[PDB]
RNA sequence: AUGGUUUGGCACCUCGAUGUCGGCUCGUCGCAUCCUGGGGCUGGAGCAGGUCCCAAGGGUUGGGCUGUUCGCCCAUUAAAGCGGCACGCGAGCUGGGUUUAGAACGUCGUGAGACAGUUCGGUCUCUAUCCGCCGCGCGCGUCAGAAGCUUGAGGAAACCUGUCCCUAGUACGAGAGGACCGGGACGGACGAACCUCUGGUAUACCAGUUGUCCCACCAGGGGCACGGCUGGAUAGCCACGUUCGGACAGGAUAACCGCUGAAAGCAUCUAAGCGGGAAACCUCUUCCAAGACCAGGCUUCUCACCCUCUAGGAGGGAUAAGGCCCCCCGCAGACCACGGGAUUGAUAGACCAGACCUGGAAGCCUAGUAAUAGGUGCAGGGAACUGGCACUAACCGGCCGAAAACUUAC
């Protein structure tokens, strides 16, 4: 992979080991009018894209009433850290049929 | 669309001699001792005796 | 991405339920409208005892789209429905009380109030 | 292995795939079979790869090559000579040959045999 | 205006000092020798000579085994040349010198040429971005063709019909230099450059910015 | 007075056939300029206009109604220009209208029938010879045969624009309002290159599953049913994605503002002269380019051997540098060409390993009456990407391919 000896020198160790299907919340900085603070996402990782450097993980989540999904780099800065909640059931490597179920269905069974 | 006019022999001469065909290529090879030519993209069949020779 | 004859779901308490989008403000022959932008639109259904009526030519403020929407920093942004919120002239809601998350565009596009008032920003 | 990047062999990939698993099966039952070249060119890697399965032969390997064989008797001399043959060679079972112009319709022709050497 | 001969290795991904992404593309601007010097005086044009790639003494001919013994240096696969403003601007180069990657700095400014990739004989619709006709409503058969072709009943020159595309040489203007890793003899240029992987191109300081 | 863009008039042209309106697709030209650019007077305070000169580089939206052009309207926009070219464009498309045969209404006619009145329905043929144009080769030429790198006469492409922030709430203005000049950021549309990201596709990838037949049977699989149907899907191609572009600067100018002054003792931007002055022009940016017959330049390599006629020239043969064919291939490609490799070899395939995709193989064991679940086990399977590895194939091989001299000057 020849762009290796490039990638490593930005790839971020520390990163926790998770699946799609987990439960994570990730601590996500944002600027608020020229000021720090961290926002936590929790929600459902639904899917994963490696790439190495580029690797990228969606999180899905269910707020007012309203599905969200944010997709975010693995090794992005912008996280602090990730924590991993719980441990999720899953048969597949992409949980899209997810974005189809609310509530009751839209479970997931815990390892 | 139909020709409008018939050809004159010097175009059609012309156009028609490009209509042929190109002489191959021959190398040497012994095959049971006699040397005869064989076109180099059958040397190695030649040479296992893969190709008829009349 | 929003576009002529889409159709938007209202995310405020003005009346009116659905929304249809006319044009795209903001340049000539444009296209696309995605979070943050304002477009002419005609009310399509409303709440029979809302201040609003069906028919009327309205600007609302996009704040939520299907198409995820890349952001400066490498992530993107996506929701399951196109959302708007009526506005007047000056950039305010018509409104009194936004529903559902917004995108954070509406930051940087200056729609302060919005934020405000919306339960979260995303 | 590698699709191939133009159009099917048979007339359809259906068809392509049947060609090849019976190709095949007659290369591995006769030893050497004489065909087009663009034939004998996209039999080499299958029936190397089969032949890469009979090596290390397990039963899931066996199960591996029978989805394709189809024929149990090649499967077999594919699991009892064939396979142990080239226990010690790392590919390259196969070599081709080119043959003489088919007469019917000037079709480049050549011969794909197994090495034994 | 500086230069240097290189190789497109790929595109990946990095973050600045924001922390938003740049999305760069590495060239591997490797160690290019010079040749020869083009001289107003003898050429009647200034201009300096490079040359790039490793290549076999045993592949390269008899005539350009001769120039570059003449030159003195040892054989390369590829030879450029760059094209100075006056005598002034060539006297800095001498036959022998070696040019490398840091004569580049971080976030300047660079001018990529390269020879854009093949596509093969393409339709009006790819090669000039021609709107097709309809797909319904009783077209026939001219789903994708160019239509009119528009009194002295000729069809004029420049017509913008179906051809050839691609495999033409190519500059982009303005493009940032994220990074110079001097270890690698690597750059760091933010955008997408023209050609292939491995492929050979120039990168010369912007002649704008 | 112009024009033949409107209805005309003539009947010169065609009845042994010149498609009739709009629309789509694709243009090209004019300037009588809609925006952007430079101006001037203002019945111009500033803003904003009015009107007028220069200016054709680019741009000039999407819908409702109607067959429509036209037109009205709805939202915008910097603007939603006017025209020529068979009122451009049917061997490019449409057939809604008009313009055959069917039928009905109103009206006319005793009637057959009729109506530059209405209404519903109603076959749009063709394998491109030549010119033209877009691409690609073969031959020959460029005074020996070749090979690298190039100059460029000459052409082609591109040229759009908004909002906001500082200057400045100042100049002006009773106030309201509202700046010039100059810097910065973010946009819309258009174009190019690219595939890191997002997203699309995926007919030799992985998994699930329905019906049926087969592999003796169970297990495990296979053929067919749009790849049977579904869930994913790396490479390639791509846009809905990424990145970049329109410049800066110089020269000569238009309208115009001027300087220095004659004829014409003053005056006069002028007849002598000299300056400023625009998106137009020439350079500048990108690309093609020596078949540029004035067929260019800088270099480097081979730089020699026969035979015949008759020794004048020619013809033939064999070679060098080099090239081509055959061969292994390519992200190069219709063919051809182009590019790389050819045993002194990593060019392709295989093999090993990795990356990635899929998602927990078979067998066995355990639990359950069974459906089924757990362990062995990030398992097994696998294409394109990357690195190793001569195991297989690039072969004991053919064809092309190098010099009359003379004149003058030095």
């Amino acid at each position: 992979n020849t762009l290796d000896f490039v990638d490593q020198a930005s790839l971020r160790d520390d990163i926790p080991t998770f699946s799609p299907g987990d439960t994570v919340n990730v601590h996500v900085k944002v600027i608020e009018g020229s000021k720090e603070r961290i926002q936590v996402f929790k929600g459902v990782v639904i899917r994963r894209q490696g790439g190495g450097i580029s690797e990228t993980f969606t999180v899905r989540k269910e707020s007012y009433g309203v599905g969200v999904e944010r997709t975010f780099p693995v090794h992005s800065p912008n996280i602090d850290h990730i924590d991993v909640l719980t441990r999720g059931d899953v048969r597949r490597a992409k949980l899209y049929y997810l974005r189809e179920l609310r509530g009751k269905k839209a479970k997931i069974k815990e390892k | 669309a139909v020709p409008k006019r018939r050809m004159s022999r010097a175009n059609t001469r012309s156009r028609r001699a490009q209509w042929k065909a190109e002489a191959p290529g021959l190398v040497t090879v012994s095959v049971a001792g006699q040397q005869r030519k064989v076109p180099r993209r059958l040397l190695k069949a030649a040479r296992l005796g893969l190709v008829d020779l009349d | 991405m929003i576009q002529q004859e889409s159709r938007l779901k209202v995310a405020d308490n003005t009346g009116a339920k659905e929304i249809l989008c006319i044009r795209v403000l903001g340049g000539s022959s444009r296209r696309y409208a995605g979070i943050g932008d304002v477009i002419v639109a005609t009310v399509k259904d409303a709440i029979p005892g809302g201040n609003v009526k069906r028919g009327d030519v309205v600007k609302a403020v996009v704040v939520r789209t299907v198409k995820e929407r890349r952001r400066a920093d490498g992530s993107y942004i996506k929701f399951d429905e196109n959302a708007a919120v009526i506005i007047k002239n000056d950039n305010d809601p018509r409104g009194t009380r936004i529903f559902g998350p917004v995108g954070r565009e509406l930051r940087e596009k200056k729609f302060m109030k919005i934020v405000s008032l919306a339960p979260e920003v995303l | 292995p590698k699709p191939t990047k133009g159009p099917r062999l048979g007339g359809s990939s259906s068809h392509q795939s049947a060609l090849l698993a019976n190709l095949a099966t007659s290369l591995f039952e006769h030893g050497r079979i004489k065909t087009t070249e663009p034939k004998a060119r996209a039999l080499r890697p299958y029936a190397e790869k089969l032949i890469t399965h009979a090596k290390k032969g397990a039963l899931h390997n066996r199960r591996e090559v029978m989805k394709k064989i189809r024929d149990k008797d090649v499967v077999h001399t594919l699991f009892a000579e064939i396979g142990p043959f080239y226990a010690d060679r790392n590919g390259g079972y196969t070599r081709i040959i080119k043959v003489e112009n088919r007469k019917g319709d000037n079709a480049p022709m050549a011969v794909i045999e197994l090495v034994r050497e | 205006r500086k230069g240097i001969l290189g190789t497109k290795l790929g595109m990946t991904q990095v973050f600045d000092e924001n922390n938003k992404v740049v999305p760069v593309t590495v060239v591997k601007a490797g160690p290019n020798v010079v040749t020869r010097i083009r001289t107003t005086e003898r050429d009647g044009y200034s201009a300096v000579q490079l040359a790039y790639g490793e290549i076999s003494p045993r592949k390269v001919i008899k005539p350009v085994a001769g120039q570059f013994a003449a030159a003195g240096v040892n054989p390369r696969r590829h030879v450029a040349e760059l094209r100075l403003d006056d005598e002034a601007a060539v006297a800095e180069y001498e036959v022998g010198q070696e040019l490398t990657a840091e004569i580049f700095s971080d976030g300047a400014y660079v001018d990529v040429t390269g020879t854009s990739k093949g596509k093969g004989f393409a339709g009006t619709m790819k090669r000039h971005g021609f709107r097709g006709q309809g797909a319904a409503h009783g077209a026939q058969a001219v789903h994708r063709r160019p239509g009119s072709i528009g009194t002295p009943g000729r069809v004029f020159k420049g017509t913008r019909m179906s051809g050839r595309m691609g495999n033409d040489r190519v500059t982009t203007q303005n493009l940032k230099v994220h990074k110079v890793d001097a270890e690698n003899g690597v750059l760091l240029i933010k955008g997408a450059i023209p050609g292939r992987n491995g492929g050979l191109v120039v990168v010369r300081s912007a002649i704008k910015r």
